[PDB]
């Protein structure tokens, strides 16, 4: 999973979830499900607000 | 290398014509190792002023040193079938050209 | 023949029980005439190598 | 320097010189003859980058300054 | 470890008995054999 | 879908975000991730596996 | 002069000629209940001083020998320690730095990624719901069924580890109600399901997917280790062996006296105690999620309670009336023994304590394979407390194992500190539970040894004819197997032509293609005759038809068709090459140019291509539903497919749209259109419910 | 050995439940060239229902 | 018509139904593994016996119409049987030379070019040259080689989408058609493969067979090439070796080595730059080699380079453990080590900071042209071979 | 000289593999052969099959 | 719903439904601009990290 993660998400969006979870003391390896959660919201996120 | 960096139009090398008895694949890379040869003298400082080749399979099959028959003497090879007198009969008579004229 | 052949050699072989593997061939030879020829065989390269 | 060998199975020694010698050869350094396999496996990792592009991994031992 | 001499093997001791019997298939080295020098139509009951 | 049946974008720039959710899903079934990963969530929370 | 073969080894070493040792050059024509008795037995007397104690779920004794009394004779034994074990494994970590943590990653991508079909690939295995052997798949199948019918279906997943929760969801099931298609349905308590389920067989479908799990962590961890050759073969163990013996040989002064330990363990699957596998799994998968830790440590679980099935039973027969009987397996535990010779008396009377509704409790030991790469991880742990470290001495060793198969070398300054040496590597393995073989093995100084049939004597040193598929598929196989042999294990030139030669000769005497010249009388041989007149160039001729052969050495890689093309004629090509044969079949990318035998042959699919001939309610449902969708969408046999819909709306869609690109195309006769989407209406209606 | 098996396998699965009468015939080729066929001796098969 | 009638007489019975309707289209290779039967042990035997009786081979009821029941002498060259359970109709091997002889022709121009990672082998072999065998005492290293020529430097998973997009126009899926990478070899594949009539599935075998690369660990004495593996049984032998030389066509590593270049000026101008990871990421989705974006490349080929293996890891993809120094790759077989930077003078008692290599471990020395296994303890050279 | 044998398919194929003995005596033959070729640089196969 | 192929004739923006892969259809439209994960991707990402 997780190297799907990294993968196809951008180092960007992987750093940001990185410190995401950080703020919450969530292992970014233990947990992996929650990992891709928060990269795709992020990505959404960016590419809604994004060419506007 | 002077004369060769007046020439800008270098492309990638094909064979247009075989030698259709010899190794058409190992005289395309010596051509490709003679272009990088010539690319390290150009990177390298001051001319080496003679540029050993690295000794490559390209090389020896091109040159023919993978290919010249080994001495044998004769006691080993007495059963072998194929032994002939050197020149046994090659003559073949070719006919005239007209390139020798235009040359 | 392995531990014969390296005694053969001076490589000083050794064995940590020799016995049990004597009693593993002869629990082998018991009524075939291709085995016990075989055996015979052995006996007599024994014989004739290690002396 | 160079030290002895005992000639175990074939194997030449290197002097000082780079040429061969069944006897003396350099230390620690045995040319082996019958050739050296190499290996069949890479053990692909991923490794930690610092900022000063020296890979580092979760080790610490620097692979590609 | 125990050393292994020159001294140390031992004949394997064959079993005792009466002696073996034969069990191949098919007699090996006493059998008579019928020739005929056919040059046969690959048929056995033919050359049978 | 959106509250009130209202979508604050154009439908070009909503389809580049659909399309991408598609291709992550596609590209996330085909590695056998994809059944994990939907069983994950409940209501808001994504669980963690648990054996 | 009498012959004596074996008297030439008086001028050849044996190592140079050991080829004459081996008899069979395939395998053996040649090959019960009192076999499992035995095996059964002998692991109970190996662990005699081990605590009895009474599993409260199962029901059955068992004999627990860890941390027991230390062995007090050269005898084998199995009471190894906990300590001792945690404790190789430790330094075999310190050693190796992060190497069970770097591999749990590699295993967590394989845990989750898995699907349920893994426990399909694989033999014969034993299946619950029926108590008989039976192939993988299809026991699969039936467990399957049993649990969506008992209602255990988060199988549905796909994934191997939900299965593994349904399978445990079951172990807690008060009652299994099985049903066989007469339609009888048996209920089976939840002892007598638990026994049935911890079941060998002389493993069932709910121990393959743990065992799969420990199986791939300990492959991963064995790939990094370099003493450790099991995850490899030919060349890979060919290379260990020479670094190994050209490393401790090597030595860099004239004192290192090495010694080389060529050897065996015996009853290397009767003292390895699954509890010694726990303790050794939740060593490696440490600081580890706690779910990653909960299924690589249950087949160890699961193989310390194994119910082991003694099997079929004995035969009672009367010389007078010369009667038969089987006497099966299950009514042992009650019987009177005067029917029984004296050896099975004592055997039967030995093991009847053990019995438990006629199946065993072997407890104590691992059967063979389960672990078998484990246990080489446990051996290698012993190979590496010799690297001058933990020694604290002179001497140390190295050498690989290779799961019962090592090659120690003993290095030291002087022969009592070779003996020294092999003591205590003899006594660590005791204590770790191996048990060298004394009978088997024999030191020697290093310049020669032997390891797994491999014979290294300063340098090292079956599948042979049709292999029975197809006729073009057998003349690719077999010459691909004469240069495999000819490049890894060393087969030479001559004897390459002489297999190849006979290769052909038996090849043309099971498919009866001797060349149209030649006058042998077969079914076929007419044909061929006809075919050896219209052709005008032979050489064309494949060998599977009349014709020649031209492999010699120099194309032994060149498969047939594509040796004699410009050898063979149009109107040859045209029924050869012909796309619309009646013959062709292949329905798989799995089998496309792949036999059993798993091997990779070259094949240009010809004429020659052609197949030979050979619980649930209807074994092909799953095979009818993946026809039919492979008929609806063709790339469904090349491909995986992905996709939201289920497969009856996929195949619906398509129908729907394949027949109207069809009616306006004028292909459908409209009449046939209108029939087409009135059934596919029908069939959604039937979706609806 | 070779021979005899090959006719005793193809007669085993032509007639399954009748007494063939396989010979057991080999091919020399004399040393001078002439082919020359040779009987050993008879064998009748017996019930062949080999499952 | 047939297809869905066959679909619908499913549906009727409600037990294949469950199966039809919960299996996501995801969950169809899973099911298609569910096979019956018990495959066949010892295989060849089973040959040997099939031969002896008659109609051994299955063929689908075409025969029936384009095959008599008997050739110009009254053999029946197949049966009216239906192996097993199916529609296949056994047949005697006779039916196969009969097709073979008196059969529909055809003109078999796709095959020539379907079947090129087979003609190439056949025109390779028979352009090579030949040399005098040598029957020095052969040394055969065990290297790890690849053993596919031509393999159009594809990796194993867009070959799959080649495929998918020459065969099986029709099945694309998402991930190809919302995308802009068409490719070249699936323009030019296309092209070739317009009317071909061969075998869908076996032209998909073919293409992905090419369109692949492969490595076996061989023990290899010379060449090392990727055409010189495929003759390696007739050029290199136990005590002999046959000079031979392959005579078709070479591949250009000229990707690799511009790939490398590129590395390297990223590395350098990231590095030079005050956010390296943003330049990095940047360039390395933005720059292009040859006109293929240069994520495309990374995540294709197998290169291993100092400067495309920062590349790749800060693009997060896993790297070998092997760090090279001087040009020789160091594989660690055992210990640990710790970098310890420390003090020392040099020969000219020059002051200078190396990072001595504390703890004992053993490295696989692998180069281009030489090999070694070297163990040393901290400044303790214990053994090089 | 008659007697009442019995044979299986598994022996019958087994019997039908003598020319595998072939092979693996050749295969002996050209291992040393091959050896004395290595050791003294050249081809001795005339020279052992003649000499 | 439509075949993959005749996706072939839409105009620069017309939408269309089309079944895609091995079964869901799923309404499909050509893209306007050319709209690649490029320097514009990093933009959003990489201001954010400030």
């Amino acid at each position: 999973m997780e190297d799907f993660v990294r993968q196809c998400f951008n180092p960007m969006i992987v750093e940001l979830a990185e410190k995401a979870m950080k703020e919450y003391g969530e292992d970014p390896k233990i947990e992996t499900n929650k990992f891709a959660a928060i990269c795709t919201h992020l990505e959404v996120c960016f590419m809604y607000s994004d060419f506007h | 290398i002077k004369c060769m960096k007046t020439f800008f139009g270098w492309k990638e090398p094909n064979i247009v014509k075989p030698h259709e008895k010899g190794i058409n694949p190992n005289y395309l890379l010596t051509w490709k190792q003679v272009l990088a040869e010539l690319q390290d003298i150009e990177n390298e400082e001051k001319i080496p002023k003679t540029k050993n080749m690295k000794k490559t399979s390209q090389l020896r099959w091109a040159l023919g040193e993978n290919m010249a028959p080994e001495k044998v003497d004769f006691e080993d090879c007495k059963d072998v079938s194929d032994l002939k007198q050197y020149d046994s009969d090659e003559p073949e008579s070719r006919s005239l050209a007209s390139w020798i004229q235009s040359e | 023949l392995l531990i014969a052949q390296a005694l053969r050699d001076n490589l000083e072989p050794g064995t940590f029980d020799l016995g049990g593997l004597y009693e593993a061939i002869e629990e082998c030879l018991i009524n075939d005439p291709w085995v016990l020829l075989n055996a015979s065989w052995f006996n007599s390269f024994l014989a004739h190598a290690l002396k | 320097g160079t030290e002895p060998i005992d000639n175990v199975m074939g194997m030449i020694g290197i002097l000082p010189d780079m040429t061969p010698s069944t006897e003396m050869s350099l230390r620690g350094v045995r040319v082996s003859k019958m050739g050296v396999d190499e290996y069949s496996s890479t053990e692909r990792v991923v490794v930690s980058i610092d900022r000063f592009l020296r890979v580092r991994d979760q080790r610490g031992n620097v692979l590609l300054s | 470890i125990e050393p292994f001499l020159k001294t140390t093997p031992r004949p394997l001791k064959l079993p005792d008995g009466p002696p073996c019997s034969q069990r191949s298939k098919f007699l090996l080295m006493d059998a008579l054999k019928l020739s005929i020098e056919d040059p046969g139509e690959g048929i056995p009951l033919y050359d049978a | 879908m959106a509250t009130k049946a209202d979508y604050t974008l154009d439908e070009e720039s909503r389809a580049r975000i659909k399309t991408r959710l598609f291709t992550i899903r596609q590209e996330m079934a085909t590695r056998g991730l994809w059944d994990s990963f939907r069983q994950s969530e409940r209501g808001e929370e994504t669980i963690e596996e648990k054996f | 002069m009498d012959v004596n073969p074996t008297l030439l080894f008086l001028k050849v070493p044996v190592q140079n000629a050991i080829s004459t040792t081996f008899p069979y050059t395939g395998d053996p024509p040649y090959s019960g209940t009192g076999y499992t008795m035995d095996t059964v037995n002998r692991t109970h007397q190996y662990s005699e001083k081990g605590k009895w104690t009474k599993n409260t779920e199962t029901g059955a004794p068992q004999l627990n020998p860890i941390d027991g009394p230390l062995p007090e004779d050269n005898e084998p034994s199995g009471y190894a320690q906990t300590d001792c074990v945690l404790e190789a494994m430790a330094f075999l970590e310190e050693s190796h730095p992060g190497i069970f943590e770097n591999s749990c990653l590699e295993t967590m991508e394989i845990v989750q990624q898995t699907r349920v079909d893994k426990l399909t690939q694989g033999r014969q295995t034993y299946d619950w719901t029926l108590n008989r052997n039976q192939p993988a798949a299809t026991a699969l199948a039936n467990t399957i069924e049993i649990f969506r019918s008992n209602g255990l279906t988060a199988n549905e997943s796909g994934r191997l580890i939900d299965f593994l929760k349904d399978v445990m969801e079951s172990m807690d099931k008060e009652e299994m109600e099985i049903t066989t298609h007469g339609k009888k349905k048996q209920r089976l308590n939840k002892k007598s399901y638990l026994i049935r389920a911890l079941t060998l067989n002389t493993p069932g479908m709910q121990i393959r997917g743990f065992v799969y799990f420990v199986e791939t962590l300990a492959r991963s961890i064995c790939e990094k280790l370099e003493q450790s050759g099991l995850p490899v073969g030919g060349n890979e163990k060919k290379a260990k062996l020479a670094n190994v013996v050209r490393k401790m040989m090597t030595n860099s002064q004239d004192t290192e006296l090495s010694f080389t330990i060529t050897g065996d363990n015996t009853k290397w699957n009767e003292n390895q105690n699954p509890r010694m596998f726990l303790a050794m799994i939740t060593y490696i998968t440490r600081n580890q999620p706690e779910w990653f830790r909960n299924v690589l440590s249950i087949a160890p679980i699961m193989f310390s309670n194994k119910m082991a099935r003694l099997g079929r039973g004995y035969m009672f027969e009367s010389k007078s009336m010369k009667l038969r009987t089987q006497i099966p397996a299950e009514m042992l535990a009650n019987i009177d023994l005067k029917y029984f010779n004296e050896l099975t008396k004592k055997k039967i009377e030995k093991i009847r304590p053990l019995l438990i509704d006629g199946t065993a409790s072997l407890s104590p030991g691992m059967m063979m394979g389960m672990f078998n790469m484990l246990s080489t991880v446990l051996g290698v742990s012993i190979l590496n407390l010799g690297q001058k470290r933990y020694t604290k001495t002179t001497y140390w060793w190295d050498g690989l194992q290779s799961s019962d198969d090592f090659a120690l070398i003993v290095n030291a300054p002087n022969h009592e500190g070779i003996q020294a040496g092999v003591d205590r590597f003899y006594r660590t393995c005791k204590l770790v539970g191996i048990n060298m073989s004394k009978k088997k093995s024999y030191i020697n100084r290093t310049g020669t040894f032997e390891f797994t049939s491999f014979f290294y004597r300063y340098g090292f040193v079956p599948s042979f004819g049709v292999s029975g598929i197809n006729e073009s598929a057998d003349m690719s196989i077999g010459v691909t197997v004469i240069k495999n042999n000819m490049i890894n294990n060393d087969l030479g030139p001559a004897t390459a032509q002489m297999a190849l030669q006979l290769f052909i000769k038996d090849y043309r005497y099971t498919y009866r293609c001797h060349r149209g010249d030649t006058q042998i009388q077969t079914r076929r041989s007419f044909e061929l005759e006809k075919l050896w007149e219209q052709t005008r160039s032979k050489a064309g001729l494949l060998v599977s038809d009349g014709g020649p052969n031209l492999y010699n050495i120099r194309n032994l890689h060149i498969p047939e068709v594509c040796l004699k093309w410009e050898l063979m004629d149009e109107d040859y090509q045209g029924r050869l090459c012909n796309p619309l044969n009646p013959f062709v079949s292949h329905k798989e990318i799995e089998s496309v140019n792949n036999a059993v035998v798993s091997m990779e042959y070259d094949a240009v699919a010809t004429t020659h291509s052609w197949i030979p001939k050979r619980i649930l309610e209807d074994e092909q449902m799953y095979q009818k539903c993946c026809n039919l969708f492979e008929k609806f969408f063709p790339s469904s046999s090349y491909r995986r497919p992905v996709g939201i819909s289920s497969m009856v709306e996929a195949m619906v869609s398509r129908a729907r749209i394949d027949a109207r690109i069809d009616f306006e195309s004028g292909r459908i006769k409209k009449e046939e259109f209108a029939e087409i989407m009135k059934i596919c209406s029908t069939i959604e209606e039937l979706r609806r419910p | 050995g070779v021979y005899i098996n090959t006719a005793l396998l193809n007669a085993s699965c032509a007639a399954m439940d009748d007494f063939q009468l396989i010979p057991m015939i080999s091919k020399c080729r004399t040393k001078e060239g002439r082919r020359k066929t040779n009987l050993y001796g008879f064998i009748i098969k017996g019930r062949s229902h080999l499952r | 018509m047939e297809r869905i009638k066959e679909l619908r007489d499913l549906m009727s019975q409600s037990r294949t139904r469950e199966i039809l309707t919960k299996t996501t289209v995801d969950h169809m290779a899973i099911i298609k593994k569910y096979t019956s039967g018990r495959q066949e042990k010892n295989p060849a035997l089973r040959m040997k016996w099939m031969m002896a009786m008659k109609y051994p081979i299955t063929a689908d009821k075409r025969i029936i119409e384009m095959i008599p029941e008997r050739n110009e002498q009254g053999q029946t060259l197949w049966s009216k049987t239906n192996d097993a359970g199916s529609d296949r109709v056994m047949v005697s091997p006779l039916a196969v030379t009969w097709w073979n002889r008196n059969g529909p022709t055809t003109s078999t121009v796709h095959y020539p070019k379907v079947y090129k990672t087979y003609f190439e082998k056949v025109e390779r072999l028979k352009h090579g040259t030949f040399g005098p065998v040598h029957f020095r005492n052969q040394v055969k290293i065990r290297r790890r080689v690849d053993t596919n020529p031509g393999h159009a430097d594809l990796s194993a998973k867009e070959a799959q989408d080649v495929i998918m997009e020459v065969v099986f126009p029709n099945e694309v899926g998402a991930r190809i058609l919302t995308s802009e990478s068409q490719l070249t070899i699936t323009k030019e594949k296309k092209e070739e493969l317009q009317d071909c009539k061969i075998a869908p599935l076996m032209v998909a075998y073919m293409l992905e067979r090419e369109l692949v690369r492969k490595t076996r660990f061989l023990p290899v004495a010379g060449g090392t090439s990727s055409v010189y593996i495929e003759v390696l049984h007739l050029t290199q032998g136990t005590c002999w070796e046959q000079m031979y030389t392959p005579g078709g066509e070479v591949r250009n590593d000229d990707v690799d080595q511009s790939l490398i270049i590129a590395a390297r000026n990223i590395v350098r101008r990231a590095t030079v730059s005050a956010d390296p990871l943003a330049s990095l990421l940047e360039m390395c989705h933005s720059t292009q080699i040859g006109g293929i974006r240069m994520v495309d490349i990374l995540r294709q080929n197998p290169t291993e380079e100092q400067a495309v293996d920062i590349c790749k890891a800060a693009m997060g993809l896993r790297i070998s453990s092997s760090f090279s120094f001087g040009g020789f790759t160091f594989k660690r077989t055992s210990g640990s080590s710790v970098t310890k930077e420390e003090e020392v003078l040099t020969g000219n008692l020059q002051t200078l900071k190396i990072r001595v290599h504390e703890g004992y471990e053993e490295f696989t020395m692998v180069g281009q042209r030489a090999t070694a296994i070297l163990r040393k303890a901290t400044r303790r050279l214990i053994q090089l071979i | 000289y008659v007697r009442t044998n019995g044979t299986s398919k598994i022996k019958m194929k087994w019997g039908m593999e003598m020319r595998r003995c072939l092979l693996q005596s050749l295969q002996q033959i050209e291992s040393m052969i091959e050896a004395e070729s290595s050791v003294k640089e050249k081809d001795m196969t005339k020279e052992f099959f003649e000499n | 719903a439509l075949s993959i192929n005749e996706l072939s004739n839409l105009a620069k923006g017309e939408k269309a439904n089309v079944l895609i892969g091995q079964g869901d259809v799923v309404l499909v439209m050509k893209r306007k601009r050319d709209s690649s994960i490029l320097t514009d991707s990093q933009t959003a990402t990489k201001r954010i990290r400030m």
